Formats: structure tokens, sequence, C-alpha cells
RNA sequence: UUGAUGUCACGGAACCUUUGUUGUCUUCGACAUGGGUA
């Protein structure tokens, strides 16, 4: 018999597990065994093995029931159907067996004396208590009882803290596993019921069950009846078979930012110019085809697969980047309900990390649907904290010991609130951020970290229930609620940066009345309407609103407005998504997202932790328990202040600007120093907006010393002094404003003689109206460079030390050219306009910066700050020491060479030689001769004049072929012999056996073949070696006829495609029938000559000598098939083009032929053909003085210096030894912030444009202008040899004349022909002379001689003038500046005006440059030199010479004949450092 | 300025001595750990001197 | 996979501290190329 019910529970949150244990360790002395035994257990088979699955013990369903049953007893009254009930038994003298004891007051109805231990009848309370098995509870394990690998298969664990409420820190914590209920809902058990149980004992247990309502932690109902290794693997091998292995940790980046979608993948950037040779994305197969193949697979064009996939690699990649009482109460009650709606106003982060995710060291918690969860736990202790601030008393409880007594542990025991989940499912989004060195100026070693962030919008479910004695709900219960529901609901962690707020929206409750025994038995029926159903039927049963408290407390936080007024581009950087983006820039913008149902949003903004640290630095720098710490917190106290992200209001779109960095010796474009970036537009006209707002508590906003601070600090940021954003040092980020709204002004209310003219100049400069001068020139520095070893650091504004602004004004005395390259057709042919932001004529503030910089480095003796010191130079050789050779460990030599014809019509050696002899791999048989003999048959009547006798044969077609016997028998020999009238005619008629006298001569005739030809079978040897073809590279092309060419008979032939079967037409000396040359025809090319006939064959191969090779000349050579191969003046076709530069080769390589110089041991140089380049051992940076060197460059010295990777040390193997100069002091370097700041320049006046334009009507458009050609600089103009005499002359500097009147008019300066158009030349926009452009400059704890120097470096005289622009050479953009204010600062009130010490200033400048250079200062006058200007009356000629004086119609020279003259090798330099040298 | 120190402890060294040896690792640590903590160390922006035997003994101590 | 007359664990916010910053004029003139003659 026996009867058994069974019976289930539905899970409608998730619930909790406890790990497993061993047995002995179950026991009273255990701490977290004890801790356990209200969370569920952990099976297992084996002991040693983890396999197993989840279940609930039965003794806590017990216990659950029990509870259940005393509250409903002492509900209703005590009688079940019409029986006493006794209030039972729960004490015994044998406490020492039991395992836990009763902490909580029991409940009371009655008052009568429990009924006896043993006795005839029981009443139903005590037959479900037992004491006698009346009732077994069943444990309940799963449907089925499946089995798992382990507890981590079905949950994961979490970190629970405990905070302190005075500070708002945690001190200690607890682990627990949680299981989510979507995938475990349902459990089942049974329970035994004997016959013998009363029925209304029967009736207590089923209601009891139906009103049990949480076990485990959770709300329940009860009732009764492979590619992701793989493709990391490919990728880590590519980057290893290249050496990109610095971008590790950056593509690891990448790849998880492109988790979102694969269509990112198509639309991945590119590298300039429109080719796929991006530095990351196309390392190699390649980085982007594996992506691609890896997007377009089938099973991963799944979502989920594909974010998965990317996960993966992406940790992968990181992973080798880092290789009794008895007290009553009543019988009233009520449930009231609570629903609503809470939404995110701001980003949120709730913390919860996981072990087997490295890579981002903060994380959000999600479920395993990857849906955003608002945790039941984070809920109640919110709610606790904001009761607890409303009593305005700590509770100074602690774990375990009876119940506390508190009002807040009284409400908190009637609290029941739901777990929450949200139907947004995308990934989130990553942060990153810094930490800032207060001394230097930049980012301390190794502060990055980052955060994982959700977004904004997002909407959860709410349901809050309360359970008590009262009518309805505590009124600080009411005033909570009224809190939550206007938006002071903070919950989630990072508050400080502004996470976490939410609102409380549709707000409804009911009350119920469970004294009632109608509404008791509905409820009961009802199950609660916790389950769907009941839930939308108790929905239809809601009243809107909320109740109102009566002593309503006001909140505890306060907002605040912000607005700032912003007149210049602004960049807030971010790497990750420049490296991703389509636009193709190096920086760009920060954009965040905002969830919108489904969909995101995407919005620019500006950082709350940005803004936070700028205000913090603020603060900190004009004033543990100091007044930072109480203010912003600290590692061991919370903060006081929040702040939130600020938003644009009208949204801008990005631009783009190009930069490039400029060499100070070559003046031009210094390689691998090309950069953009992407800012938002701003100026002036139409400057940027910014709102948002930050929280601050009120006991701060009631303290005076508190409010002066952020007054102050306030006013600071409002004075121009501290810019937001990036790139500060050249216009960007200045603000113009800063307003405060809402304080009651309590912050706010903190918040509220002309220049002298310039000196004259005394440089003179005689000009002659006759001759020519030179466009460029260079000034010699000084020896001596002084070094201070400890800047000033920014931490402070240091006393004796000025601050403030300079505000001036710049003039065109020539036309000026500042373009825009955004777009390169406004008018193949480029074309560009005048820069441009927001159709207003604008000159960028870096132009003006590096301008500046030119003349303060010169002025101010320092170093070369921008300089390629890695680089190396060559030269052409000169039609000795070079012999033969052939490589390999040593070399091997030949003692002599001999010429093979290849390229005539009398030879025919294709027809025979063999293919690999040819490339010279094997030995050929040839035969050499050294000497001819050269008769003339009668006596000299010659310079070594032999002596012989001669035997006549015959005379061919013309001609004499004879055999000759010299020396009377001693000597023979054939040959032929041409008439020579006054000798020939002697013999004209011949008689086949006659013979004659003869005077031989010898010349030198070194020739080889294969076959002896007809005229000589005499005199020749035969003997091996090797042959060295290069094919035909002698070639002579130019744009129009020459002079031999202009000689040549009919039409020149056709261009054979191959190298091979090319043969002479025409020899250039008709008469002697010597010096073959070749022609030939194609489409547009129309001219070439090839002068080359012969090839070399070495011979006399030695065995002896061998000469090791050194890694010098390995270097050597390689930068010279470098040089080979990189040509942009080579000869269109191949065939005219020698092996080196035609198969492209690369790398030197054994058994290749090759000439070559010898010390006593090693060998010296290399060179592929018999007149080549020379490569100078040392590169350019050695060929100056050490003290003149960039402070802090790049090595020079023999060393790979890649052992020291990856070490602190390796840094200072790349400093001066004795610190910095002024210009490195001044305008900053690497790892030094600057102390002055640029701004934009804009146009006063409306624009004067050179030619006139198309239209009337708009005159804020100019017409276009053709200039010549722009081509490089040349430093071995300047530097003409390889010996050690030769240094860098010094900084070259262009002057200033009038030559763009010729360009103007349309010829060109040097010839004065028609400018021709092609695609090589330019076109642009031009501004005529006399407008004027406006700026400023912000400087920052400066020495009087710094802020002197400057001020001379900007006005220096009357008669000097700075250059500015593009065209320099052809004399565009002549510029001058005059200052017209100089404000300063005393104290964050006060701003004087410093117009009343520039002489002061100025002479302690000079006084300093003397007490630097003893009174020599040379370099200053050829500098003034430099600069002036030509007066009136005064046309100086200056351009650049023809390559060829025929080419000049002016008949000056050229420079072929001028190196062979004024300007030869010796006295170059000398000519060249002299300002204003006449050379025609 | 641990800068200073450690070139006189490198111009000084000789790889034989243990007490070098600990002494050169004792310097390096402390500049380390003073770029880490930030300091007034930190204005310090000199290099050290003798470039190739600067080198060849900072490449011999680390390897 | 629990014992039975005693379980406030809905008895405990993973919380608190750190500026993607520093340094760079969209600038510009001297060649290239290997032999040929006796
Ligand atoms: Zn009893
Ligand atoms: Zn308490
Ligand atoms: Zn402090
Ligand atoms: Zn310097």
């Amino acid at each position: 018999m026996t009867t058994t019910m069974k019976i289930s529970i539905e899970f409608l949150e998730p619930f909790r597990m406890t790990k497993w244990q061993e047995s002995t360790r179950r026991n009273k002395n255990n701490k977290e065994f004890v801790r356990g035994q209200a969370f569920a257990r952990w099976h297992r088979n084996k002991k040693d093995n983890t396999k197993g699955r989840p279940y609930i013990t039965g003794t806590l369903l017990r216990s659950a029931v029990i509870r259940s049953a005393e509250n409903l007893l002492t509900l209703s009254d005590g009688k079940i159907s019409e029986k006493t009930c006794c209030p039972g038994k729960f004490d015994t003298e044998d406490k020492d067996r039991l395992l836990q004891l009763r902490q909580r007051s029991t409940l009371r109805w009655t008052d009568k004396n429990p009924c006896p231990d043993n006795a005839e009848t029981y009443c139903p309370f005590c037959e479900l208590l037992g004491r006698s098995f009346r009732i077994h509870f069943g444990n309940l394990s799963l449907p089925g009882k499946p089995d798992f690998d382990g507890p981590k298969a079905i949950g994961s664990q979490r970190v629970l803290n405990r905070v302190d409420f005075k500070s708002g820190k945690a001190h200690d914590f607890f682990k627990a596993y949680e299981v989510d209920h979507t995938r475990f809902p349902r459990f089942e058990g049974e329970i035994t019921i004997d016959n013998k149980v009363s029925a209304e004992a029967r009736k207590l247990l089923c209601d009891s069950l139906k009103f049990t309502d949480r076990l485990c932690g959770a709300l329940c109902v009860i009732r009764f009846d492979n590619l992701a290794e793989k493709t990391a693997e490919q990728i880590i091998s590519i980057l290893d078979d290249n050496k990109k292995t610095e971008y590790t940790r950056l593509l690891a980046d990448a790849i998880r930012s492109l988790r979102r979608s694969s269509k990112l993948v198509a639309g991945l950037p590119k590298d300039h110019d429109g080719k796929d040779d991006h530095y990351l994305w196309d390392i190699g197969v390649t980085i982007r085809q594996i992506l691609t193949t890896s997007a377009d697979t089938k099973e991963l064009k799944n979502a989920g697969k594909w974010r998965e996939f990317c996960e993966k690699l992406g940790e992968a990649l990181y992973l080798k980047s880092k290789d009794s009482r008895s007290v009553s109460i009543g019988s009233v009650l009520k449930e009231t309900v609570v629903c609503g709606e809470l939404v995110a106003k701001t980003p949120f982060f709730f913390g919860a990390i996981d072990e087997d995710a490295k890579q981002t060291d903060l994380q959000v918690l999600l479920t395993p649907d990857n849906k955003y969860r608002l945790p039941r736990s984070a809920v109640r202790g919110i709610l606790r904290r904001d009761l607890q601030t409303y009593f305005d008393s700590p509770c100074n409880a602690e774990l375990g010991g009876r119940p506390c007594m508190c009002k807040t542990c009284r409400i908190m025991r009637g609290i029941t609130v739901m777990d929450a989940r949200s139907e947004y499912n995308a990934p989130p989004e990553i942060r990153h951020r810094t930490r800032i060195n207060p001394f230097t100026g930049t980012v301390a070693e190794g502060a990055l970290f980052n955060m994982e962030v959700a977004p904004e919008g997002i909407v959860f479910p709410f349901q809050l229930r309360y359970r008590g004695s009262e009518d309805g709900l505590p009124d600080a219960l009411k005033t909570v609620l009224k809190w939550w529901a206007e938006g002071q609901a903070f919950m989630s962690g990072a508050a400080s940066t502004g996470k976490g707020r939410f609102r409380m929206e549709n707000a409804k409750y009911e009350t119920l009345d469970l004294s009632d025994e109608n509404q008791r038995n509905d409820y009961l029926k009802n199950w609660g309407w916790r389950d769907e159903k009941g839930l939308e039927e108790l929905k239809k049963r809601l009243n809107s609103g909320l109740p109102e408290p009566g002593n309503y407390r006001d909140p505890k936080w306060h907002e605040i407005n912000v607005s700032i007024e912003m007149a210049s581009p602004f960049i807030n950087g971010d790497p990750i998504r420049a490296a991703v983006d389509k636009r193709g820039t190096d920086v760009v913008t920060f954009v965040k997202y905002k969830a919108e149902g489904e969909e995101a949003k995407p919005v620019c903004a500006y950082k709350a932790e940005s803004f936070r640290g700028v205000i913090r630095s603020a603060v900190a720098r004009i004033h543990c328990e100091c007044l930072l710490c109480q203010i912003f917190g600290s590692e061991y106290e919370a903060g006081k202040i929040r702040f939130e992200d600020l938003v644009f209001e009208s949204d801008p779109e990005p631009v783009t600007f190009d930069h490039v960095a400029i060499d100070r010796f070559t003046g031009g474009a210094a390689d691998k120093k090309k950069f953009d970036d992407s800012p938002l537009p701003g100026s002036p006209a139409r400057p940027l907006m910014l709102k948002g707002s930050f929280w601050i508590r009120r006991d701060v906003l009631e303290d005076e010393e508190y409010c002066k601070a952020l007054g102050k600090a306030l006013a600071d940021v409002n004075n121009g002094l501290y810019p937001l954003g990036g790139k500060s040092a050249i216009g960007y980020g200045q603000v113009k404003s800063l307003g405060i709204k809402g304080d009651d002004k309590r912050i706010s209310r903190l918040m509220n003689v002309a220049v002298p003219e310039k000196p004259k100049t005394d440089a003179e400069v005689r000009i002659e109206a006759e001759k020519v001068y030179y466009p460029h020139y260079f000034v010699e520095p000084h020896k001596k460079v002084e070094r201070e070893e400890k800047p000033c650091g920014h931490q402070k504004f240091h006393e004796g030390r000025l601050t403030g602004k300079i505000r001036c004004k710049l003039i065109t005395k020539t036309p000026l050219i500042v373009p825009d390259t955004s777009n390169d057709d406004f008018f193949y042919h480029k074309s560009y306009a005048f820069f441009r932001l927001h159709k207003q004529i604008m000159i960028p503030g870096s132009e003006l910066r590096g301008m500046v910089s030119s003349v303060y480095e010169t002025v101010t003796n320092s170093c070369f700050r921008i300089f390629d010191e890695t680089k190396r130079l060559s030269w052409r050789m000169d039609a000795q020491d070079f012999l033969p050779g052939r490589v390999g460990k040593h070399i091997q030599k030949f003692s002599e060479t001999a010429r093979v014809p290849f390229y005539d019509k009398t030879q025919k050696h294709f027809d025979i030689l063999d293919e690999q002899e040819i490339a010279g791999e094997k030995p050929v048989r040839m035969w050499v001769k050294r000497f001819i003999k050269r008769l003339s048959l009668v006596d000299p009547a010659w310079k070594r004049r032999k002596e012989g006798i001669a035997t006549f044969i015959e005379q061919k077609n013309g001609s004499y072929y004879f055999n000759v016997v010299t020396n009377n028998g001693c000597t023979s020999f054939h040959l032929w012999h041409k008439p020579d009238n006054f000798d020939q005619e002697k013999l004209e008629g011949i008689q086949n056996g006659e013979k004659l006298d003869c005077w031989v001569r010898d010349s030198r005739y070194q020739k080889a073949f294969q076959e002896i030809p007809e005229n000589d079978p005499d005199g020749w040897e035969c003997k091996e070696g090797y042959l060295h073809v290069v094919g035909p590279s002698k070639v002579e092309f130019s744009d129009k006829k020459g002079d031999v060419i202009n000689n040549f008979q009919g039409t020149l032939p056709s261009v054979p495609n191959d190298w091979k079967t090319i043969r002479t037409n025409d020899f250039k000396n008709r008469k002697r029938k010597n010096e073959p040359v070749f022609c030939c025809e194609d489409d547009k090319g129309n001219y070439y000559t090839m002068a080359k006939y012969c090839e070399t064959f070495f011979f006399d191969l030695k065995e002896n000598e061998e000469y090791e090779i050194p890694e010098k000349a390995r270097i050597k050579y390689k930068e010279l098939l470098r040089v080979y191969n990189n040509n942009p003046q080579a000869v269109p076709e191949s065939v005219f083009q020698s092996r080196v530069a035609r198969e492209n080769v690369e790398k030197l390589k054994s058994g290749d032929l090759v000439y070559f110089k010898h010390n006593e041991k090693y060998v010296e140089d290399i060179v592929p053909v018999r007149i080549s380049r020379t490569v100078d051992d040392r590169m350019i940076g050695k060929r100056m003085s050490a003290d003149l060197r960039p402070c802090h460059g790049d090595w020079v010295e023999d060393g790979d210096l890649s052992a020291l990777n990856a070490y602190p040390e390796k840094r200072l193997l790349l400093r001066h030894p004795k610190g910095l100069c002024p210009a490195c002091r001044l305008f900053g370097t690497g790892s030094y912030k600057g102390r002055v700041r640029f701004g934009f320049a804009s146009l006063e006046n409306d624009p004067e444009w050179l030619i006139p334009g198309k239209n009337p009507g708009d005159p804020f458009h100019g017409g276009p202008v053709m200039l010549s050609l722009l081509e490089r600089p040349r430093p071995t103009w300047s530097i003409p040899g390889s010996d050690n005499k030769f240094k860098v002359p010094g900084r070259k500097f262009y002057v200033h004349h009038h030559a763009w009147k010729t360009i103007k008019d349309g010829n060109h300066p040097t010839t004065g022909k028609a400018i021709e158009q092609s695609p090589n030349n330019r076109t642009v926009e031009a501004l005529a002379g006399g407008n004027s452009f406006s700026f400023e400059i912000a400087f920052e704890n400066l020495k009087e001689w710094e802020l002197g120097l400057l001020i001379h470096s900007l006005q220096l005289e009357k008669g000097l003038a700075h250059k500015l622009g593009m065209a320099k050479s052809m004399g565009f953009g002549s510029v001058e500046i005059d200052v017209e204010s100089v404000r300063l600062r005393k104290d964050w009130k006060q701003w004087r005006n410093g117009n009343s010490e520039i002489p002061n200033w100025l002479g302690k400048g000079f006084a300093k440059l003397k007490e630097w250079f003893r009174d020599e200062l040379d370099f200053i006058e050829n500098l003034k030199k430099l600069l002036w200007f030509p007066e009136g009356d005064q046309a100086p000629r200056v351009c650049y010479p023809m390559l060829r004086k025929k080419d000049d119609p002016n008949g000056n020279s050229g420079y072929e004949e001028l190196k062979d003259g004024e300007f030869k090798k010796e006295d170059r330099q000398k000519k060249l450092t002299t300002p204003w040298t006449p050379w025609a | 300025n641990p800068i200073r120190d450690i070139q006189d402890r490198l111009k000084t060294a000789k790889f034989d001595n243990k007490d070098d040896m600990m002494n050169l690792a004792s310097s390096l640590y402390k500049y380390e750990k003073q770029l880490m903590d930030s300091s007034e160390a930190t204005l310090c922006q000199q290099g050290l001197s003798n470039r190739p035997n600067s080198f060849s003994q900072l490449s011999q101590f680390r390897d």
C-alpha cells in the first residue's frame, strides 16, 4: 500500500550548486560544507572521475515544507479543518550528533503546552514532523538520469563579494556554481505517505507544497499529480615566413574586432595607390586570402559560428604573442506586487571574469546564448545600499549568529526580485585606457589594459514583491522606488567613469490580502501567478502609477550640465578601428554604438575617461587624506564625482589631411615618413559643439574648499590652458568656452602699450645685372652644441618661468601655393586647389611649425632633427685595379682577358655555342691571339721599326696576299695588304714569284674565336676559359635626332623582341670601317642607338690564389643591385638592358662572373660589369660630427641590435650621453612633450588671385597656372666623392627672387621656351601678394632667453623673410611675420599684458648666445645673408644650369662643362657654402 | 639617475667575477623598477657612451 | 543520491583606483648607361 505521490519542480531562474568534497571532509568541522546545505549537490560515479549529474536532497524540501506549514498555521487560525494543531517540539538535550541547529525565531499560534512525547494520537502538524517512517521525502535527480563530463559542462563559476558601506570597497568574497534554467528546468521525485495519516494532514501537506515558492536560491513552482586552430597556424606560419613579428598583438585585436559581421572582411582597408600591399593584410598566400576563404566557407557562413571562430583566432594569437525563542507576530499579512521595465540610459558593466579568456582584462556577464544579464545579487545589493543611505545608518552585522533586527534588515527580509535578460544579443564593444606620466607628459611603461562594455538602450523586465504585515509598502521602499523612477539608479560597477544609470518606466502595482479566506484559496489555486500565464492574468489586474511617500528625502546626487565650444579640429585616437575601417588612414576618431531594437547606430563622442583625466590633471597641478584623494577617490576609498561621454550636437563627418617630414640636408621628403589622420572638422566660422553632464554628491557641493578647488580648475580649463584630445602641437582641440549649469552658482562663481617695431638689418649683398646665381646654398654649423641633462618637467607651473599667448600676423610678399591634395583633378595631368576648410582659406599649423623650427634650429646651434642616417651613397665610375674572377668562402682569380665579337655579320657564334656555356656554367675552348703583324714593303725613308724580307704570292680583289719570311729566315707568316700610294705603285704588275723587302710593325690585337677566320690562319694559340655574356647594354637614346642618327640613310629598321637576334646596320666611321652602330624603330620611342659588338672572355685560371669575402662587401653588392633595379631613367626596351637589370637579380650567388679588387688578404669591392658604380662603405650618418647628429636617432654602427630587443636597456643605446639640445628641449622629442603650440591661420580680407578667374561673379576662385618639372634633390652634387675629406655641408636654404613672372607668362625660366603639358608637370591655384593672415601661438614654462630667441625667429629684422609652401626654387612663397600682442599668466585669476618686456627678453637671448659662443657668430651672418630679400631696383637672375650648352639658347654653360671648370670636385663645397656665388 | 652608475658598472665590468655580475644585475633591476614606477628619475634623457663596447657587453650579459 | 523533532544563505553589489598620448613643413635638378680604338 503506502500510496505515493509524484512531484516536480519547474525552475523560473538559474539555481546554485555546491562542489563535490571528499567523504571525511563532510563533517561539522568543515566551513565550506556547512556554508552549503542550501544549494544543489553534484554526483560522482567513480570517486576519481568527475562524471555525474546534479541532484537535490530531500531534507531541504522537508525544511521548506515545514516552514510553509508553520506559516499557514500562524496565518489562518492554527485550525487546519477543526483540530488544535499544537505548536510542536523543536528541542532536545542531545545536540552533539546534529549537523545544523535552528537560528531563526520559531513561530507561535497558541499558548498551550505541546503534546506529550509519547501519547495515543498526534496532531496533524506532529504527524507532518513525524517523530514515530510516516512520511519519507525522496531525492530528485533529473528526467532520464543522463550523465555529463563535469560541473563545468552545465554551468560556470562566479565570484560574489561584500562591500563596506563607509568606503564602497570589497574586502572578502566567496564562489559558487550557477546553472541556467532554460537548459535544465525540470526535476522529478516522489513522496511516500502511510495509510494511517489523517486527511487533515494530507490537506496541510498539499497546501504547504503549493505555498513553497523558493528552493536552491531560485523561484520555483511545485506540481504534483577545428578551422580556428588550422587557420591560426596558417596565419602564424605566414607571419613567421616574413619578419612581421611586432604586429601579432595588433592583428589579434583586429581579428577579434572583426567578429561583428563577415561582411567587414570584404570591405577591409587596402594600401595607397589602390594596390593590395597593406602592411598588415598583405604580409604574405596572404592573410587577406585566408580570411576570405574562411569567410566564404559554408559552415562558417552562420553568424554564431563566425563569431566563435573569430574569438578563438584572437585567443590563439594573443597566447602566441605572450609566449530557540518562539516569538509570535500575528495573523495580518499582505502580498504587494510591482512590475515595470529597467531601461539603460548609459553603458553598463557587470564584472564577471572567465579563467579561459586572458586577452581582455575586464569582462561582462552573459548567458550561454550571449544575452545580457541583470543579476539578482546585484539588484539586492543595490537595494540594500539605497535603504542604508535612506536611513543614514550602516548595518554593523556579521555572518553567523542570530538574525539582525535593524530597520534595513527587517525591510529586506520581505523582498523578492527576479533575474532578467534582454533580447539584444550583438557582441560587446571594446575600450582602451592608458596612464600618463606627469613628468615627461607621455604614457608610462606598460600601462595598458582593455575593458568590455555593453551598449545603451537595452530594456530589461522588472518585478519586485514585498511580503509584510504593513498596510502596503514601507515609506523607505516608496522613496527608493521614486528615486529609481526619477533616474537615480546606479547599479553596475565602474560608476566613476559613467556606467550604470538606469530608469524605471511603466510602473504598475497591486495589493493582495492573504488574510481573507477566498483570496487565500484563490492564491493557492493559482500558485501566486508565478508562471507566464499567471503573470499575464495578474498583469490584466494591475493599476498604473506608484504610491507617494510621506517623508520624502531628496536624492544624494545632483546633475551638473556641461557645454563646450571648440573652433579647431578634434580627434580621439582608436588604432584598431583604423586598422579595420575602409577609409585607409592612420588615426581615426572614437565612435560608440546605441542599441535600438536589434540594430546599432554609430555616433561619435568624447570619452568620459579622457575628460576625467583632464580635469583631474588640471586640479592636481595648482594645489592619505589629501584633497585629490578625497574628491576623486583612490585605491582605498570610492570617489565622489562621476563623468559621462560628451556628444556632438549636429553630427559631423570626418575629413583627411596629409603630412610629410622634410629632411634638413636635402630639403626633400624624408623616406618612410608620410602619414595622415582623420579628425572631425572645426573652424571659427562653424565651430564644433559638445554636450553632456556629470554627477556630484551634495556633501561635496556643500564644502567651500572643494567648490573652490573645482572652480579654480574649471577656470584654468576655460582659459585655453588645457586642450582636449590629441595632437595639440599642430592646433587641434583648442577650447573656446566652457559652461556649467545647475549648481546654484557654487562652482561657476569663480569662473569669469603697443609692441615695439623691428630693428633694421645690417646685412649687405652685392648683385650684378649680368651674372647668374644659384637657387640654394648651405649654412655651415658650429663645432660646439650645448646639451642639458635635466629638462623641465610638466608637473607644475615652475616659478621664474613664463606662460601665456602670442598673437601674430602673416603677410605675403610673393605668390604663395599651399595645395589641397584631397582632389588631384580639380581642373595624367594632375591639378590642385588652395587649402580650404568649410569654404574658408586657411594654412595648417604644421606648415608654420616646421617653417619656424627650421630657423630656430639654425639660430640656436642644435642637432639635425630630421635626417636619414642609414642612407648609402653611390657614384658612377669614369673611363684599373678591378681584376676578373669567379665566386662562397673564397673568390677565384684570372690573369688575363680577351674580346669576342657577338653582334657582327662575321662570326655567327649563336649557331655554335651552347646555352649553358653562354651562361658560363661549362668551360669552353677558344683561340686567343695577342699581337698582329703590319707590313710596309718599303723602308721608312715605324715607332719600333722591325725588318725583314717578303715573298709575294698573289693579289686578290685589290689587297695583297703573300707569305713573308722576316729577319732572313727567322720567322714567316701570311697576311693581306692594301695599296699604299707612293709605295704600292712600284709593283702594279705582279709576277707570282718575285721577292721584295719589308718592314714590319706590331700592334696590340687581343681577340678570340672558336674557328680561325679565312684572313689570318697563322699565329693562333688555343686556351681555355669562361665567357661573360651580358647582352646589349650600351645604348644612347634621347628626345629627338642627335648627330649619328641624322647621318643615317633611309628609315631605320624594326625592333626584335628577343635579345639574341640583333645585328649591326651601319658603321659610325664609314671611311675606316670601324665603330659598329645599331638602330631600331618602335611605336613612340623612335630613337635607340646601340654601340656594342664585343663580349669578354677570361682565361688563365689559377688554383692557388683565394680571398675571403666580407659581409661589408656583401651588403655593398646588395645595395648595388638595388640601385640597378630601381631606376626611373631606365631605357624602355629590355633588350637594350644588362642582365642584372633585365632578369631582376637580387642577391649574389655562387658560380657567377664578376670583377673585384683586393687587399693582401680580403676582397674590398665587387661589380658586375667593367664600368659600374662604386658604393660607399660608410653610411651618410657617419660623414658628420657626432654632436650634430640627432639626439635620439638610429643605429649606424656595425650590429643588428635585435638581440637586445624586448629589454629595457636597449633604448639607452640610441640617445646622446650629454642629454638634449635646445631645439629638442623646446619642440620636444619622442619621449618628451614640447612646450609650444601653433594654431591654424585664417585669411582676414577677401582673396586676391594671381590669374583672374573665368567667372567674374565668383571672386572666391582663381584660374590655373602651369609649372615646370619638379625633381628630387641629389646629395651627390654636394658630396662628389668617396674620400674622407668630404663632409655634409649644412642646412639648405632657398633665396628670394622674381622668377615666377616668367612662369606666369608661360615660358620656362631657364630657356624661355613654352612649357609643355605632360603627365609629369602640375597645375596649381595660387594667390597674389598683399594678402594677410592671422594666427596664435601658446607657450608654457619658458625662460627669458628662450622666449626672446623665439620672438627673434618669428620677427627677425626688416629686410628678411621666410619661405613657405611649394615651388620655393621658382620664387613662390616669401612671407613676413610681425608680433601684435603678448599676454602672460600670473595666477589663475589675473592675466596681465607683457608688451613692455620684449627688449629685455631680446637682450637676454643675445647675452646667452654670447655666453655660449664667444663672439664668433659666423652662421648668424650667413643665415642673415641667405634670408635677405632683394630691394627695389634689384632684379637678380637665379636658375639652375642646363645639362649642356647646346640646349641653352642663352649661351650659358651647362653641367658637363661646369664640372670641368669652376665647380670641380675640390672647390665645389667652398663655392656652395658661400651665399650668393655666381656661376656664369 | 641609475644611468651613470650603469655606465660606471659597464666600463669596470668583467664577466669572470660573480660580484661584478650581481652588481650589474642589481643596477639594471634598479633602473627597470624606476622605469615602471613613475618618479623624477624618468626625466633623465641621456644614453651610454662607447656604443660598440657597451653593445658587446650588454649582448654578452643578456645572453 | 537524503534521513527526519530543529537549514534567516532572497544572511554577503567582483567592488574600488589609471587622459590612446608623444615627436614629423605634401615637399623637390643633375644625370642615367658600358665600353671602344690600335
Ligand atoms: Zn508535538
Ligand atoms: Zn543587520
Ligand atoms: Zn593622496
Ligand atoms: Zn637635438
